[PDB]
């Protein structure tokens, strides 16, 4: 369990807050927000989980991404979680927090194949998690189900584009391997508010399910359809594995195995895996970081050139200078 | 006159002392 | 016909679902013709085009046969036994699977 790239940034974050609250200012330390878009039942919820290294979302065959989840994280001093509509209570067990997501969503959607575009708002605290923002989206469809109305499509894509059309989102777009690309709404979406590729990151799910005797090489080089960041590959829990309560570490190990032994993704294999995609997206915040430094420096030098020119005589007050009382009166 | 005169000269110090913290965290 | 595609490849113009669909149109709105939906098992039912167009064009589903053509290639632990006995899409004249 855990995520390990967070460590070696967080006091860099402490370091820059305390800076700026040193002159009673905040630092526009605007990090980007991860929006995961994914078709249903692409795996878009075990991805997002995977980053954040609890096992702690609603996953499985059905429909259960029922409504929007938005996951804050806040750096603290210990570790708990809290909901806007339990206010009051405290939560100290990952366990009580999913079964508590899923009658939240029930008890507003009912148990049918119901959605509801208000989003649930769950902050998780700990001091060892940066300041974020995570959107677990619904996945899209293309016909009503049980008593779902008949502009399901519509309703979950406009769920998806007032959250994806924002600067500073990530798109990490999910799609399954035992499918066609070129039949992944995901990418579709992607290419409607990143016409160029420059957030989007592929990732594609389900390499284990593959039909025997087809794989995917000619995708996961980025030739079949160019993505600028390429296309990362993951092996998830199956749904027996999932029932099953399949420890994290064996997850890995089998992932790990995978991709050693399939003939054709050894040349690749120190590029896939759960941990790759952690250390992108961490690579991808602290080039983030970086990058607004220069905004920094020119705002405080602008403050700094703007006072030096009376803090040069403000230095030089005296409780007892006859020539600044005389100068005082000339001017 | 006399709290504007510290407030300037608490202001131009701590200014100065986040320069130099936003130098060193760049490297 | 041809399949449809959301996302063009290999020099398809960005209209490539539009001319798709133009085709599939002339061929499956004419009256006195038979619309077999095929559907694979491995991709969630609720994502099938196939009978989003039957659905379209057959409202009353007198014409439209659903097929799942990929039972072999189940994710363990699961099966589809829901949509075969035409309880989760309930279509007129059922499903079968192949
Ligand atoms: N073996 C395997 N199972 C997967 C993979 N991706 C998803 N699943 C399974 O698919 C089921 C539904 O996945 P889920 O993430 O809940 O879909 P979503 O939550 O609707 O995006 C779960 O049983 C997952 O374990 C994969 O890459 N490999
Ligand atoms: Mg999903």
């Amino acid at each position: 369990m855990g995520n390990r790239g967070m460590e070696d940034l967080i006091p860099l974050v402490n370091r820059l807050q305390d800076a700026f609250s040193a002159i009673g200012q905040n630092a526009d330390l605007d990090l980007p927000q991860i929006a995961v878009v994914g078709g249903q039942s692409a795996g878009a919820s075990s991805v997002l989980e995977n980053f954040v290294g609890r096992d702690f979302l609603p996953r499985g065959s059905g429909i259960v991404t029922r409504r929007p989840l938005v996951l804050q994280l806040v750096n603290a001093t210990t570790e708990y979680a809290e909901f806007l509509h339990c206010k009051g209570k405290k939560f100290t067990d990952f366990e009580e927090v999913r079964l508590e997501i899923e009658a939240e969503t029930d008890r507003v959607t009912g148990t049918n194949k119901g959605i509801s575009p208000v989003p649930i708002n769950l902050r998780v605290y700990s001091p060892h998690v940066l300041n974020l923002t995570l959107v677990d989206l619904p996945g899209m469809t293309k016909v009503p189900v049980g008593d779902q109305p008949p502009d399901i499509e519509f309703q979950i894509r406009d769920m998806l584009m007032q959250f994806v059309t924002k600067e500073n989102c990530l798109i990490l777009a999910v799609s399954p391997a035992n499918s066609d690309l070129a039949n992944s709404d995901a990418l579709k979406v992607a290419k409607e508010v990143d016409p160029q590729g420059q957030r989007t990151i592929g990732v594609i799910t389900k390499l284990d399910l593959m039909d025997e005797g087809t794989d995917a090489r000619d995708v996961l080089e980025n030739k079949l359809l160019p993505l600028r960041r390429g296309y990362i590959g993951v092996v998830n829990r199956s749904q027996k594995d999932i029932d099953g309560k399949k420890d994290i570490t064996a997850a890995l190990a089998a992932e790990r195995k995978f991709f050693l032994s399939h003939p054709s993704y050894r040349h690749l294999a120190d590029r896939m895996g759960t941990p790759y995609l952690q250390k992108v997206l961490n690579q991808q915040l602290t080039n983030h970081i970086r990058d607004t430094l220069p905004g920094l420096r020119n705002k405080l030098q602008s403050q700094l050139l703007s006072i030096e020119k009376e803090v040069e005589e403000y230095k030089n007050f005296r409780p007892d200078d006859p020539a600044r009382k005389t100068k005082a009166l000339l001017q | 006159q006399a709290q504007r005169r510290d407030e300037m000269l608490r202001m131009y110090h701590a200014l100065k002392e986040a320069l130099s913290i936003i130098g060193n965290i760049n490297t």
